Formats: structure tokens, C-alpha cells, sequence
């Protein structure tokens, strides 16, 4: 009577963290 | 330093480590007078991890021995290395359990376990850092079931934070030696698993396979198969004793070993292993041994572990070696046999290297593997158990003894729910 | 450690119990004198089993001899190792039981039974660690039977967690010893199948049969069947006296054996047996013993084990063997005939090796079979006893003592419902 | 220098000095003729504390002789060492006491107690500074309790400024050797507990479980238990002998170890204990002694110390040893086991160490405990005590010794008063 | 019949004695 401790996992929405991008403008 | 408390209970406890000290003592180049007499200074470098010394270059090995009959202790004592070991842990009843479980667990050993205990605390108490402690015994025996279930249980409310390993004889699948061996082992087992860290399994009728396949041996004796289980038993904390490349301690194996809380029984493997005429004709390699290992007929368990699936593998070598040559022969192996090892573990491996052979030996290897295929004892023993059960077979000898139908009844509910554990986790689910 | 209570009662008994305390005193290196004069440490190891120590490098076996008529123990202080016993523990009447049984348990033993208690209790105040009391008796003798039932009744109830083993005569298939033995035996029964835990039937029937057949004897007599069964007994207890690689002592043979408590009869069996010339031609090996453990001629027993299943059964070998031989050789047994064991009972065989063989052998092997097949015995009791009740047969003579028709119907009943049980096992 | 007067009463007395006297003797170098032959100067050096010298290098040790019978004194002098005792000091009566306490401290002490307090005034005017007197001899005994409390009444009159100790045999919890014991006993404490600055508590039962126990033996005797008392009063004493580390007189012990006047009972205790053959696999440390002296089997009181608290501890070590050892292990013992030590003392344990060791060991220790579990022998003896007297039991026997109910009565409620102020004395109250 | 000698200790109020606050005016 037992279930294998089985979850959902995911990362779903990461941002990048350096603003490599803030200057392109 | 890190020292380990080896206790010694049942018939299979004081015989395996008998033989077991003999090996120890081998090693580390004590003589049966308890005198160091070696020739390595490595001998005396980690010499307290299993040895007190008192002075007069005299060292005591940090063994507990309990039995309900004095005469398996009567032999032991008797016997070689007699004399070494101080007659204070000679801690045996007299009634003897008759293979009742209920009667070692709940009358021989509640009378005894007081003697035991304070026994055990004066050899912790003495020691500078205990590591863990090692419990040698048969799961069949009642003396040794009952005995280090309330050993083990007591030990573990005593100290939560140490290592409890425990190296178990198993039911045999075709040849049984006890009457009432399924009862002592449900309800060892029910307790086992609640409280020790890990479990080794032993049959001995896998050790009379490799006896007369592989040893080729005509006349094995109780001794001999005693002789494999302590290469074994020494092969397991040859890191606790000698530097090495690469070192892994109790601790560290139940870490890498242990995926989760209750699946904690392993299979122990032992290489290499020829016949005396066929060692002239092989060659003693790293492939050698790591194809010895990974074969089902060497495999001390009674258990085909091509039926199932692998979670953890551990494989500490023995002797000079090239860690390339390890690692590049385990590569081979995981992927070469990838179906036998669930998905969901990347590098099932775990590997260490000690730099000193075993005696005699160029290089060894000590296989332990953690496979759901083990299931298929659980699941024997629970069908023998209920068929048993079912007719109340031998039941009043345990009812006698304090035991209602509610122990054995959550005893077989706790078997079966570790035997769906492992099937759930036979799931690839990815 | 443990140590055992011998108790020698009947004539039966007394014989049996001669013959066997002659093979203890061989085993141990003991001459008829007491004193020790063995040459191996382990016949001192553990010789206060069955010894005490008595001053003087000497030791005096543990054995309390008792009979309602003198004629036996006169026989048993005059012939060989007559002296050996401290004359303390002979205990005997003078009436005499005359095969009756309600004489020997109602009256005579009635009057003799408090001096054998009070020498029993001697005996057991001088043991470190008492195990078990053990009963040499015949079932069919009136004193043999008489004292049993009632002495087994009152040790019982004096040690309630100590073991009662008892070798019992059983009657024969064919040729009666004594006209009212079905009386007798039934009685008797009726107390066995409730105070004791473990009962060796021997039939003299069967050891005839094995002795002409096996040993090839022409004048066998009641020596050399007290000799087999002296063997039998030495070889289980074995383990208690003498280190091995697998012992087994008492409680776990008890454990072991018995499945249910009221199933607890066994037919008793033993190899090697040869006769002298063809001993040359015959090599001694474990499948030997096997061969010659598991088969119906070397049943001490007189009934056929293949007219119904196993229970349990007890193997224990005595000398240097391989235990992977003897695993394999139980596997083979098992494995070939599956059919003569219950279904509800996997792993049928437990197996004791004890490293001292018997003087004379390089190995040998004792066996001990719960088979349900001794229904057929207790039935023939049963029947018999019922045909002799329905006239009134030498009813008078047990009738006069104090018994009445209650008392055999009840027992009658009894034997009747563990015929039932044992038919329902199987 | 500082002198102790030894006074020998009782057959306890007489037994237990003569062996006491045997090591004080081989301690010293002195051979049964009293001429030194000694290897060390320390042996002279304080050799006067229990010696008077007579010119021809012969030493007299300071003891006194007391019995109502000739016959354990014609045994003392007949047997080893009768010629080095000066004949002077054998002071006998003829009557004996009968075990009755009555007759011996009314009629035969009152007729004897004139030349035994002569010749203690002859032993103590010869003295050059009088430290205390140590008195040796049971509560059962009628001679040894009796001829006790007079002598002991009569000498605190006499020197109020000296330090009284005394070493009594206390009746069993089990077996007691004397019908009349309990009479005997209530009416000994009664004195003793009025005028003693400390008693020493000896069971023979446990002694017995000693002897059975930890050194194995088979057959011992009152001599072998009288060494091991004899072992602990030449522990006692070590630092009024030889010099150490830090040394302790019988009067810092006095104050060390009696918090309130009434309550100077103690519990005494030894260590190292070991069987012949268990010797050579033990090493002998400062831990070691440590837990055998804090060790509920090794506790020569009639009484399991685990059931109430200690209020001082004293822990006299003899041998080379490390201060810094000694002081971590007292450290660890109080922080482990704080529950079993009354909150209103800090500091619980007194210690000290002697250089010399005692003859054939590299270290040992004496235990000295003040625990309120004593409690329970008292209890007892007044349970018993009533029971017997509610009937009058052997009553008849005192009173024709002048004694009236009067003075049992008195003797009984002071008993029961002091179990109540040890059971006081068990409040926490902080 | 008899009682703990229990004593009601306390330092009650304790005022410094060196003058370290004399000057601070
Ligand atoms: N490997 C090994 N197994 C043994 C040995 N002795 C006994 N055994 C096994 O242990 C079981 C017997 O249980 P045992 O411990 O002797 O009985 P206990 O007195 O109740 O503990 C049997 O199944 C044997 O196969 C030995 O020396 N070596
Ligand atoms: N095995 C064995 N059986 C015996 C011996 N002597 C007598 N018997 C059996 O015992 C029965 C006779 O009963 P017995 O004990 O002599 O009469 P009792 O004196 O009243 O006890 C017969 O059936 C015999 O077969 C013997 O020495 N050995
Ligand atoms: N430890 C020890 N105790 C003793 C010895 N002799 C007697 N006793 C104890 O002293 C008690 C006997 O009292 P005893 O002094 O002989 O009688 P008294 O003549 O009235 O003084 C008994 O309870 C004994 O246990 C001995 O040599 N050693």
C-alpha cells in the first residue's frame, strides 16, 4: 500500500542575471 | 581516531568473527598473544580502530561477544587467539533462545541485554571518536535475531548519530536449516529496517556455489565460508586502516549507498577467486577483476541480479592500481550493461582505492551493490511466511513467549510494503 | 551449561536405561568404577551433563531408577556398572504393578511416587542449569506406564518451563507382550498427549525386522535392541556435550519438531547399520546416511512414513562432514519427494552436525520424522481398545482400584480426536 | 610529627587490624621482627606515624588490643607478626560479650574500659603531636559495638580536639550473621552518630559481590576481604605517610567531606580491581580508575548510590599520575552525572594525590562518597528494629543489663531523625 | 521530626564604593 515519491519538477521561467543586454540601446 | 565496536551474537556472530579476528590479526601482524609482531609501521599507524591497547605492547581487540549458551563461547574461547581477547566481553546467558525469536527477543535477551549494554558503553566510553558499530549474526538463529534486534534497537536509542551496519546471514532459497527460520526473519527484518543504517546479505548456499564452482573446492567447511565472509568483512573498512589514492569511510558508503531510508540491504561481491591449480594460468587485472565483480554466480546473495535493476554500486579496490584503468573499466561497465540500472541515477558508480593488498594478493577488489533484484527474497519469505501463517504454524511456541497475532500481522504488512517499495522503484518514469 | 535429569522407570525402562548409561560411561571415557580414565579433553568438557562430580575423580550419573517390584534393580546393582550409580537413587516398591495400570497410578505409585519426587528434587537443586527431565519407559508395562503418567504429571506441575522428553515403548502391529496392553497404552496416552512436549515411539517389532534384515543378526536379543536404542538416544543429545560446526540442543529440537502441541510423536531412525562381513563392501559417505536415513525399513517405528507426509523432520549428523554436502543431499531429498511433505510447511528439514562421531564410525547420522503416517498407529490402538471395552473386557481389574467407565471413555475420546487431527493435517 | 593511634576491638577489630597491620608493615619494609629492612628512605621518613621506635632498629606499631575473650587475641599473637607487636597492649577480659550490646558497654567494658583507656593515655603521652585516633570493629559484634562506644565516648571526653574516625562493619541487606544485629546496631549509632567524626560503612555482602564478581574468586575468605579493606585504610592514610603532588590529613578530609555534623557516614570504595588473568589485556589510566571508582558493583556500602545523591566526593589517587587527567575526568564524571549531586554544592569532588603506589601497581584510587542513598541502610535497620521490638524480641537479654525501654526508645527516635535529615537533605530547594 | 536549615539569603541593596562618578560634574 505504498507510492513512489514521484514530483513534477521544473524550472519553468529563468531570467538571465548580467544586463548584457542594458547598453544595447 | 575513528574506532569501530564489533559485536558478536548467535552462532553465525561468534563463528564469521572468529575467523574474522584470526584475518584481522593476520593483518596487522598480531600474533594470538595480543604482541604486534609485524614488520610496517602502517600496521600500528591506524591500530586503535579496532584494537585497545594496554601497555606491555599488548593489544585487545574491541570485540563484544554475546550468545545464550556458553558453548559456542566455550569453543571460541578454547580455540586459537583465545587469550588475546580480555575475558571481560564474554557476556553469554544460559538458557539458550531454541530458534524462537520471541523467546531471545523478550525474555533471554531482556535478561541479558542490561549485561550487554553496559558492556557496550564501557568499550564506547573508552574509545576517542566511535565511528559505528558492526554487528555480526544470522537472521534464521534465534539467539542471533532476537539478540541484535534488541541490541540494535537499544544501540540506536543510545547513540542516533553513529553507523549501524550489520552483516546478516539469509535464508537460503532452496535449503532451509531452521524449522521457524521465516518467523525469526519477518520479525527481524520488521525491526532491522526501522533501525539499522545498512545490511549485508549472505546466503550461505551462494557461498557453497562459488565454493565448489569457482574455488573448486571438494570439502568446504562453516569455517571456509567464514574465511570469504571476513575477506569481505575486511575489504569493507580497508580505508578505516590504511591511506590510500583514494579513501571512503562507513559513513561515506551509507551516504553514496543509501538512495533512500528503507532500501538500505546490499549485495556483497568479493574478487578475485581462483582454485589453487588455476592460478598459475590467469593474470590478475583491473578488467579482471571488475569482470569477476559484475557476475551473477559470484555474487554471495541468493539472488539473480540480472532480474533486476541497480541503484548504487560500490567497488573499493585493493593494492596498487591506475585510477584511469578503474574508472575507464567502470565506464565500460555502465555502459555496456546501461538496462541494468535505473534511469533515473546518473553514475551509479562508486569507487575507492586502497593502496594495501589483501595477504597473499597482487590486487582485490570488494563489490557491494544495492539492486532491486533482492526483492525477490523479501517476496519469497513473505509467501512463506503467510503460507505458514495462515495454519498457525508453530504459532503457539511464540505466543508463549509475550507475542499476540498483531506483531506477526504488522510484521508481514511492513514486509510487504518494502517489497512494493522496491517494485515502485523498478518505475524508469522518465 | 545445561544439564539433564535421566529417570529410568519399568523394567523396560531400567533395561533401556542400563544399556544407555553403559554407552555414556564409553563415550566419556568413564570405567565402571567412576573414575576417569578417558583420553580426550572433551569427554571432561562437558561431562557434567550428565555427571555429577562426587570428590575423588569420580563422577556419578545423573539417573533416578524406579519400579514397583526389586527384581530389576537387584539385576541392575549386580551386573556391569552396578556401582556406578550412588545408591541414593534407587527408589523402588515391593508390591509390584502386575500391568496395571490403574494400580501403578492410583495406589502403588500413589505410595512410592513422594520418595521419587523428593529424590527428583534432590537432583535438580544440584543443577547449575536444568534443561530438560527425560523418561525412559514402556507403555505397555503397568509400572513403566503407571509411574510415567503420574510422575510425569507431578514434574510438570513442579517445573512448568523445563523439558519432558520421554522414550516410550509403543505396542507392536502383530504379536502383543501383554493381553491388556490396549488399556494400558490408551491410558497412558491420555496423560503423554498432554503433559509432555516430545514422545520417541519405538516399536520392538520394528527393531527385530531391522536387526534380522540390516544386521543380518540370527540370535538378537534384548541387549542388542537396547543397544540401538541407547544409539538413538546418544545421538540426540549429542549436541549438548559435544562442540560441533551446527548444534541443536533440546529447546530447538522441541521448537523445531512440533508444530502444533498436541502433533508431538516422532519415529525415531539411525545409519549407518551393517552387518559385520559387509562392512568391507560398503563406503560410509552422506548420501549414504541419506539413502539409508529416509527409508521405510530403518524406521524404528512399525508404520509405513509413505502412507502419509512429513511434518518436520530432524536430521543431526555426528562427525567430520561437509556442509555443503549435507545441504545438497536434504536438497536432492526434498526435491525428489516433494510428495510425502505438506504442502503448508516449505524448508521441512532441520539439520544439526556434531564433530565427534561414535566410537568405532567415521560418521553417522540420527533421524527424527513428525510424520503424520502414526495415525495408523494410534487408529490400531484406538480399535482394539474399543473392541476389548464393548464386552468389558478386564475391565474389573482396573475398576476395583478406583477407575470408572468415565475415565476410559474419556480417554477413548481423546485418542479419538487426535486421530481427527492428525487426519486433518493431512 | 602527626600520630595515629590504632585501636583494635571486636573480632572484626582484631582480623581486620592484622591484616591491615601485615601491609602497613610490607609497605614500610618492615619484616615480622619489627627491624627495618626496608629499599627506600621514604619508608623511614614517616615512619613514626604509625611506629614507636625502640633502640636496636626495631619498630613497635602503635596499636591497641581490645577483646573481652583471650581466644581472637591468643589466634592475633600466635600468628604472623605476634613478636613485632609490643606484649604490652593486648588488654583481654574473660566473660565476652555474647553479641549482647548491653552487657558489653555496661558490665565487661565497664569493667575493662579502665586499662584499655591507661594504655591509651601511655600510647598517647608518648606521642609527639597526636592527630587522631582510627578505631577498627563491626556494629553487630556485641564486644566490637559495645567496647566501641565506650571507648569512643570516653576518649572524645578525654582529647575533644582529635580527629575520631572509626571503620564499621554494618549489618547486611540480606544475610545478616547475628540474631541480636539490629539491637546491637540502633544502639551503636546512637553513640556514634553523638560522638565519631567519621565512619567508614563495610558490607561484607558486598565485599562478597566484589570478590564473586570483579576478581573472580572462588573461595574467598575473611582474610581476602579483610586485604581489601586493609587496602582501602592504607589508601586513606597514603598522604600522612609519603609525599605527592597534593596531599590531604585526616582533618581536610574531616572538613572536606562532612557538610553538617550529623551527616559523616560515607561510602568508601576501590580501585583498580581486577581478576589474575584479566590483568594483562587492561591498561591501567587515570579514566580507568575513574570509572571503576564511580561504578554502582564496585561500592563496598550495602547500597546502590544511583537511588539518591552524593553531597562530597573525596578521590584520593596514589602513583604518578597527571593533574590535568585527573581534573578533566572529575569534570567529565560531575557534567555527565550532575542529576546524581545536591544543587546547593558546586564543586563536588575533593581530590589529592600521592607520588607512591601501592605495592605491584603503577596507579590506583580511593573512593570516599557522601550520598544520601546510605539512607536506605538506615531505614531498613529501623524498620527491622521496630518490627523486633513491637514484640520485645531478646529483650529480656538487655534488660538484665541495666537497661531500661527508656533507652531503646531514645535510640530509635534519634534513628529515625537522622533518615529524616537525610531525606531533608534530598530537597533540591534552589 | 525535623526540617532543613533553609536560610532567606540576600544581598539586598549593595551601593559601589569607589567615588568613580564624584568628579563627573
Ligand atoms: N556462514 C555460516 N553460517 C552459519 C554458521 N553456523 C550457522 N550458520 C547458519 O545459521 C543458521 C543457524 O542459526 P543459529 O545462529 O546457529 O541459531 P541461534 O542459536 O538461534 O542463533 C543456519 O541456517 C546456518 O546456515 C557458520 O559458521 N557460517
Ligand atoms: N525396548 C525394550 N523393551 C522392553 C525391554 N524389556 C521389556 N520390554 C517391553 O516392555 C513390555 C513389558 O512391560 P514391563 O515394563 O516389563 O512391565 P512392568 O514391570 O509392569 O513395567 C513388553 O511389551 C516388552 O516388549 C527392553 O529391555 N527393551
Ligand atoms: N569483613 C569481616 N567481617 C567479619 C569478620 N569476622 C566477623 N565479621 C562480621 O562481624 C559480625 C560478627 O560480630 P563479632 O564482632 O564477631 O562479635 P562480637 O564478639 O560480639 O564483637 C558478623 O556479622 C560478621 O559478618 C572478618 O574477619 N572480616
Amino acid at each position: 500500500k505504498v507510492q513512489i515519491i514521484n514530483k513534477k519538477l521544473d524550472l519553468s521561467n529563468v531570467q538571465s542575471k548580467c544586463g548584457s543586454k542594458d547598453n544595447i540601446k | 581516531m575513528r574506532e569501530i565496536v564489533h559485536i558478536q551474537a548467535g552462532q553465525c556472530g561468534n563463528q564469521i568473527g572468529a575467523k574474522f579476528w584470526e584475518v584481522i590479526s593476520d593483518e596487522h601482524g598480531i600474533d594470538p598473544t595480543g604482541s604486534y609482531h609485524g614488520d610496517s609501521d602502517l600496521q600500528l599507524e591506524r591500530i586503535n580502530v579496532y584494537y585497545n591497547e594496554a601497555a606491555g605492547n599488548k593489544y585487545v581487540p574491541r570485540a563484544i561477544l554475546v550468545d545464550l549458551e556458553p558453548g559456542t563461547m566455550d569453543s571460541v574461547r578454547s580455540g586459537p587467539f583465545g587469550q588475546i581477547f580480555r575475558p571481560d566481553n564474554f557476556v553469554f546467558g544460559q538458557s539458550g533462545a531454541g530458534n524462537n525469536w520471541a523467546k531471545g527477543h523478550y525474555t533471554e535477551g531482556a535478561e541479558l541485554v542490561d549485561s550487554v549494554l553496559d558492556v557496550v558503553r564501557k568499550e564506547s566510553e573508552s574509545c576517542d571518536c566511535l565511528q559505528g558499530f558492526q554487528l555480526t549474526h544470522s537472521l534464521g538463529g534465534g539467539t542471533g535475531s532476537g539478540m541484535g534486534t534488541l541490541l540494535i534497537s537499544k544501540i540506536r536509542e543510545e547513540y542516533p548519530d553513529r553507523i549501524m551496519n550489520t552483516f546478516s546471514v539469509v535464508p537460503s532459497p532452496k535449503v532451509s536449516d531452521t524449522v521457524v527460520e521465516p518467523y525469526n526473519a519477518t520479525l527481524s527484518v520488521h525491526q532491522l529496517v526501522e533501525n539499522t543504517d545498512e545490511t549485508y546479505c549472505i546466503d550461505n548456499e551462494a557461498l557453497y556455489d562459488i565454493c565448489f564452482r569457482t574455488l573448486k573446492l571438494t570439502t568446504p567447511t562453516y569455517g571456509d565460508l567464514n574465511h570469504l565472509v571476513s575477506a569481505t568483512m575486511s575489504g569493507v573498512t580497508t580505508c578505516l586502516r590504511f591511506p590510500g589514492q583514494l579513501n571512503a569511510d562507513l559513513r561515506k558508503l551509507a551516504v553514496n549507498m543509501v538512495p533512500f531510508p528503507r532500501l538500505h540491504f546490499f549485495m556483497p561481491g568479493f574478487a578475485p577467486l581462483t582454485s589453487r591449480g588455476s592460478q598459475q594460468y590467469r593474470a590478475l587485472t583491473v578488467p579482471e577483476l571488475t569482470q569477476q565483480m559484475f557476475d551473477a554466480k559470484n555474487m554471495m546473495a541468493a539472488c539473480d541480479p540480472r532480474h533486476g535493476r541497480y541503484l548504487t554500486v560500490a567497488a573499493v579496490f585493493r593494492g596498487r592500481m591506475s585510477m584511469k584503468e578503474v574508472d575507464e573499466q567502470m565506464l565500460n561497465v555502465q555502459n555496456k550493461n546501461s538496462s541494468y540500472f535505473v534511469e533515473w541515477i546518473p553514475n551509479n558508480v562508486k569507487t575507492a582505492v586502497c593502496d594495501i593488498p589483501p595477504r597473499g594478493l597482487k590486487m582485490s577488489a570488494t563489490f557491494i551493490g544495492n539492486s532491486t533484484a533482492i526483492q525477490e527474497l523479501f517476496k519469497r519469505i513473505s509467501e512463506q511466511f503467510t503460507a505458514m501463517f495462515r495454519r498457525k504454524a508453530f504459532l503457539h511456541w511464540y505466543t508463549g513467549e509475550g507475542m499476540d497475532e498483531m506483531e506477526f500481522t504488522e510484521a508481514e504488512s511492513n514486509m510487504n510494503d518494502l517489497v512494493s517499495e522496491y517494485q515502485q522503484y523498478q518505475d524508469a518514469t522518465a
